[PDB]
RNA sequence: CCUGCGGCGGCCGCAGGAAGAGGAACGGAGCGAGUCCCCGCGGCGCGAUUCCCUGAGCUGUGGGACGUGCACCCAGGACUCGGCUCACACAU
């Protein structure tokens, strides 16, 4: 990590707009494309060395947009495992196809009154067979193959906000906005724990490929907590970040896990294992994301007000 | 079909043979239209003669 | 309306005082080759199983019962249709003497661009 | 499987992971709710959930039995009822 | 606000209502004492069943099939049991047609010989000396004549011709005649008496009976989008534009208002009993046709009038008129003959001999 | 000047007279000018029902502002749906039935889920649902009529809809857009609702709010008044302007009010275009409803007879005793008696 | 023989005649019309006109006289060939 | 909420889901206020309503 | 003047055109310190209970029957008030973008100069 | 004897009916009970450190957590009664 050489930009497609941002950016799970969101509610994806950079595929959503994901495997071996899942506000849960970009599948759910409410959470199991989506209170789980209204509906705090697997256990954990992590069963559905923790509400979540470790951030709590699973205890270490808004700030780790980065309010990028801070630019820094393969780093930009996408080393 | 006409102050019929008036409007057929058995398209009469004001529930009774 | 005052009361939308000569010259280009349809008994036909088209219709034919039923007919497909003032002269643009009410042109043969330009300028009219 | 079948209407376009269809089954016999539609040659694709529109010429709309999609069927395709699950028009008019 | 007791006498004023009960107030009293029933309504205000079972289209002609099948027609769409009409109309000509719907039929006879009008098209092989010719010698035929298909006598009251056109050799010609004629026979002797040789090109009828074009004409189109309105959106508000209720055709005649009680009698077969009279109408004579009405304003038959006005202000017992064609069903009202003043007197096996009929 | 005479006695120097003799009582009131006690214990109020309560708390409110003990409503409005609501105090009770069963008016926002070509493929699909639809509602499946309809305004960046539908009592308006999307091929839902009008009651005129009904009756308890009231409540005799008129006159008013079907010596005046098998409403001399009742004689009999039955007593209205009894005593009945 | 009518004018094949006899009685369908001069000059296909005095055309038996005749001559018919015109009203 | 309206020039409600008018004055929303049975403040409403004569009692009266 | 002419009727007094500046400088320097209030459902609640603060309403809020308890509320104590012309500014100078339409300044923490002299100065406005 | 329907101006067959044109209280109302129709994941206020919140989560013309009390789930129509009460009225 020395300064990584500053390959490439969009900051063109983002202009026509008087105030627009984006909200995060992920690598597909093999390398082929990148996504992004941005606030026009608008999905665009980009393709893998001096000319600025135009995205193969738009999709239109509608309202706003709480969540995507990229489908679980999406190896391109094979053509259909090209996904890409999205939630918005009224709307229910889409499946829009990679390629030509035009709607396959919808997944709805549905109230004790049959009126619909939204998803603010999803994600997709290791195997890639279901989907888990969190609400108001509780978890919502359809299956993959057989779309339509069919939930499996699990109870429990507040608006579940952010789900994540384990890597090597049966195990999964939800964050919310009451301030709490839960860990449960992957199949029964029984609360295993209920840890307490950070001042502001979560945000996100991860894992660490050893099956061990587990971190974790927030909404307005200025610091980065560390877990740990073979000891039930408390948090084992806390690291120092700065964030003095209500808005999703990722991080992510590398295959291996090796090195750690977050993002941050005012511009900077940490890394740890302590190391190196390399500004990315001058507006505030939400989204970082590590591709699979090679040495490679992508950074988003935007925030409020009362606007550029750039590829690193 | 030859007969033509044209309506007069009283609103009555004036039959001739001509093809304008003695002011030049023109004069419109006497006989009415076709007519066959199995019809089908009873909806899209009423549809449109609704939307113009044009239908006969709509204009003053005698 | 260079003395055309005599229209039925069903006939909105109208075309431009020159919109109907771009078409006139279409329909004469069209009657060149063998595509184009004549009278309310072949229109009817096609237009039922597939036959994507665009229909002119007279703005002066008397007793309306002959034709009402063409306007709800293009709707529920979705196709464009417009009045053009007299009978008389599309008649004639036809290649005939003896008037009639309806008319349909379909895509060309070969060059596609006046018909292709009178068709999207058709579909933003003012709403009947 | 029933005795025979009749004519219950042709297919249109599909809508949120389901189909539409148009009734045009003889006099004006609307069905039972929750009845098995079968194909043409005795097979099994799922149930009737919603009846709609007018009152002489009705839509209908289909729930899939797993292993079907929106994509297999084609244009005014014909889809077949169990005759017996029928109910004549009568009993609902005054 | 309060409204005052009054001391002067009270008024009606009825010169609008519909039908049959206007200017009901103008016809002649002789009693008030009775008892009104509750059965049968007002002839227009009737449910939609039955509103269609008396009553007639004043249906517009198509111009290629021929009077038959245009009824049967009608008779398929309204789904009725039996229609008939007012006069055959051939292929190739328009205009009035009275299509009555079975019960209305009951009165068919009675408009197939009414008074008539046409107007129609006459072409010449040859030519003329000009319209002013034809002009004259139309005039010729008028009165009294002979005629046989193409030997019968027929009459022609009135004719007029419009006008004329030498290039093509055309003619228009406007006439009144009488029931039955053949208009196409008239074109021919128009040639011989000419000298040069007609032949019928184009007519149409103008008015049958009293009912005219002018008044509310409808066309055949009509008659499906209706039954279908109704049909599909439960409208009854376009049904009635086109059918009209019997009692229209009746009504330039002359009145006898009878009472509630002896009005089921007069449906099977009895005569007129002088008691049995409410109002009637001055202006009547001997040997006439007169309609006997209900209090409501529905109709019980056409008659023969027996006695005058000026007799029947003044007498004890009489007959006042005897039935000639029945228009109601037999059991309407209910039936009450048996009872009453002197039929009880008879019954009890008494017999004076006050007078007998 | 005739126009301008209140409710149920306006223009109706354009009657059928039958006779212009008899003599007048002291008893009772004009409705307007009556009395605050009753002038309360027969009324309606024509409320704009708030967002978030039920439509039976709402009266149940009503029932604890103003002291008293029955009420009804017109229709009823689920919970986060505003717009008229017609409610009825004591003796309006008994008018709840022809209330319940009229015509009504909405207003309503649609989503669309995905989207669509423009603002005619909505239009064609709401032109397309008119006339008897199925319903089945949220027990079997029914048919209701809907007599209109229109497209007021789409909005594209959002999908939303605006319309209007005039309809008959009983329909849902939350099912009529699962259908709206359900053949338009993309998904639909209902977002807001409002009733703009019940019965003869429209929203464009006489409507109060909740914060009025609860400010009236302070400020009549706390300085004895009554101007501020008297603009809240109104009386029966409006919402029956529409029906057919029957002037009975006096000494016979008691009677009805007793039991007794109408008859025809003491008719004083009747209405044109009366049918047999109908309601009408009859009424004293001074424009107070007596009962509604069912005509048994068309409007020209009653022209020519003399006597008999000219109704039967649907159901009442006043209170039994309110006029005095005065019959038994005339040129007959009185010569009966004599035997 | 007694006297029918009395010519008018020809029409295209045939001619018109006006019935002038004594008494005002029509003939049958299709009699033989002759001169004073005993042969058939042709018959009668048809009557109008009002019924107190009434036109009628003569059609021509052979080729014969197509023009021979002038405006106003006479013609013939048997005694037989009539009927009363009280009979018809 | 979204409903919104306007006053046309014969004095009734024209809906719409924007938020000027033609002209440029403001919308304002459609449903009422909220409503709670035991308020406490009805003087309050009362005196300050009368001080700018916009009461329901000031205006003129309806035609019955 | 200056586009604003959509105004209840009941909005006496106003603040003219540089006393609307002055306050809302005034809002935004107590922002910076927790000594503000905010919404209905605040200042309702918290001027029941002594606190000698100042008011400033919105002008253009409808129906408005949502707010007009207060000013007879604050003449039964004895404090001052004033309506500003937009509720969107008034959002604005808060430090969000909702708006709101009633506020409430209170004395200041660092004896703010300023909180002084137009306090004493709205108290010489024309009777409403 | 008369009317209605049908068959080929008239005849024939079938069906309905024996005609004096009644009765100025005969047959109600208002309540009560029973059977059918209709048809408490909420709502309102108080206390607590300014009880927290201008979210990216709808919302400050409110959202939420913790202790707290309070109010609501009817009213109508039909049928039956082997119920109570008042009347049994042609309108001077």
């Amino acid at each position: 990590s020395q300064l990584p050489r500053f390959l490439s930009g969009s900051w063109s497609e983002f202009s026509t707009q008087p105030e627009n941002f984006l909200k995060g950016c992920k690598w597909a799970p093999d390398g082929s494309c990148i996504l992004t969101n941005s606030a026009d509610n608008i999905l665009r994806i980009y393709n893998l060395e001096y000319a600025e950079m135009v995205p193969v595929l738009r999709m239109v959503e509608g309202d706003t947009i709480y969540d995507y994901c990229w489908y679980s495997l999406m190896s391109s071996a094979q053509p259909d495992t090209s996904y890409v899942a999205s939630s918005s506000r009224e709307n229910p849960i889409h499946i829009w196809d990679a390629f030509t970009g035009e709607l396959r599948a919808s997944f709805r759910a549905y109230n004790h009154l049959d009126e619909l409410t939204a998803a603010h959470s999803l994600c997709f199991s290791p195997d890639g067979s279901q989907l888990f989506c969190g609400f108001n209170r509780t978890v919502r789980v359809f299956s993959t193959a057989r779309p339509g209204r069919d939930c499996e509906v699990r109870a429990t705090s507040g608006i579940i906000s952010c789900i994540a697997f384990s890597p090597a256990q049966p195990l999964y954990a939800c964050g919310s906005y009451g301030r709490s992590l839960g860990l449960y069963a992957w199949d029964d559905g029984s609360p295993l724990a209920l840890l307490g923790g950070h001042q502001g509400g979560i945000t996100h979540l991860c894992f660490h490929p050893d099956g061990n470790r587990f971190f974790s951030g927030a909404r307005k709590d200025a610091e980065l907590l560390c877990w740990d699973l073979r000891q039930s205890g408390y948090p084992l270490w806390s690291l120092g970040r700065e964030v003095t808004t209500n808005q999703r700030i990722y991080f992510d780790l590398d295959p291996t896990g090796q090195f750690l980065v977050s993002g941050s309010t005012s511009g900077a990028v940490s890394v740890w294992d302590p190391v190196l801070s390399f500004l990315p630019q001058k507006d505030c820094t939400n989204g970082v994301s590590l591709h699979p393969s090679l040495p490679l780093l992508a950074t988003a930009s935007g925030q409020r007000v009362f606007s550029t996408r750039h590829v690193h080393l | 079909m030859f007969l033509q006409y044209y309506l007069n102050e009283q609103g009555d019929r004036v039959y001739t043979l001509k093809k304008f008036d003695p002011m030049g409007q023109q004069t419109c057929s006497a006989h009415p239209a076709r007519f066959s058995p199995d019809d089908k398209y009873s909806r899209h009469r009423i549809t449109i003669k609704k939307r113009f004001k044009v239908l006969m529930t709509q204009q003053p009774r005698p | 309306q260079e003395l055309l005052v005599n229209q039925n009361p069903i006939a909105q939308p109208l075309a431009s005082r020159r919109l109907t000569r771009k078409l006139y010259k279409c329909i004469k280009k069209a009657v060149k080759q063998k595509q184009i349809r004549r009278g309310v008994k072949e229109v009817q036909k096609f237009v039922n199983k597939g036959e994507k088209g665009i229909m002119v219709l007279a703005g002066d034919t008397l007793p309306i019962e002959v034709y009402c039923h063409l306007p709800v007919m293009c709707e529920d497909r979705n196709l464009p249709y417009v009045y053009i003032p007299s009978k008389t002269d599309l008649g004639a643009a036809a290649g005939s003497k003896r008037p009639t009410c309806v008319i349909m042109v379909k895509p060309h043969e070969e060059y596609q661009e006046a018909y292709d330009e009178c068709l999207e300028e058709v579909q933003s009219l003012p709403l009947p | 499987p029933p005795e025979r079948v009749v004519l219950l209407g042709e297919f249109l376009h599909p809508c949120e992971d389901d189909i539409v269809c148009k009734c045009t089954t003889d006099e004006n016999k609307v069905p039972y709710f929750n009845a098995p539609v079968y194909l043409e040659n005795k097979e099994q694709i799922g149930k009737v959930d919603e009846i709609f529109g007018q009152l002489r010429d009705f839509y209908f709309s289909v729930k899939l039995s797993e292993n079907m999609k929106a994509s297999s069927f084609k244009k005014l395709q014909k889809f077949y009822i169990d005759p017996y699950k029928l109910l004549p028009l009568q009993r609902f008019l005054p | 606000f309060l409204i005052k007791p009054e001391s002067k006498v009270a008024k009606l004023d009825t010169s609008q209502w519909p039908l049959l009960l206007k200017n009901f107030d103008k016809l002649n009293v002789r009693t008030t004492h009775y008892t009104p029933l509750a059965c049968g309504s007002n002839p227009l205000k009737r449910e939609i069943g039955d509103y269609i079972r008396t009553g007639f289209i004043n249906l517009d002609k198509p111009s290629n099939p021929s009077s038959h099948e245009v009824v049967a027609w009608i008779r398929r769409i309204l789904r009725v049991e039996k229609t008939g009409h007012s006069g055959t109309l051939d292929p190739k000509v328009t205009g009035c047609l009275i299509v009555c719907i079975e019960r209305a039929t009951r009165l068919v006879k009675s408009q197939q010989s009414a008074g008539k009008e046409y107007v129609g098209i006459v072409r010449l092989h040859n030519a003329i000396e000009g319209g002013t010719q034809l002009s004259r010698a139309l005039e010729t035929l008028t009165g009294a004549l002979f005629q046989r298909p193409p030997l019968r006598v027929r009459t022609i009251y009135e004719s007029k011709m419009i006008e004329y056109d030498p290039e093509r050799r055309l003619g228009i010609f406007w006439v009144s005649c009488e029931a039955g004629t053949y208009i196409r026979t008239l074109c021919v002797h128009l040639g011989l008496l000419l000298g040069v040789g007609g032949q019928m090109q184009e007519l149409r009828r103008v008015r049958s009976g009293v009912m005219s074009e002018k008044d509310h004409m409808v066309t055949m189109h009509d008659v499906l989008d209706a039954q279908w309105l109704y049909d599909n959106h439960k409208d009854e508000s376009y049904l009635r534009r086109v059918v009209y209720p019997l009692e229209k055709l009746l009504t330039s005649h002359k009145r006898l208002v009878m009472k509630d009680s002896a009005v089921n009698a007069i449906c099977y077969g009895a005569k007129i009993m002088l008691p049995g009279v409410l109002r009637y109408e001055d202006g009547i004579e001997v040997n006439q046709e007169i309609v006997v009405i209900t209090t409501k304003g529905e109709a019980i038959c056409m008659a023969i009038a027996l006695m005058t006005t000026a007799v029947i202000s003044t007498c004890d017992h009489g007959i006042v008129a005897k039935i000639k064609r029945v228009i109601m069903e037999r059991d309407t009202y209910p039936r009450k003959w048996g009872l009453g003043p002197k039929a009880s007197q008879k019954k009890l096996m008494i017999k004076q001999g006050l007078l007998d009929k």
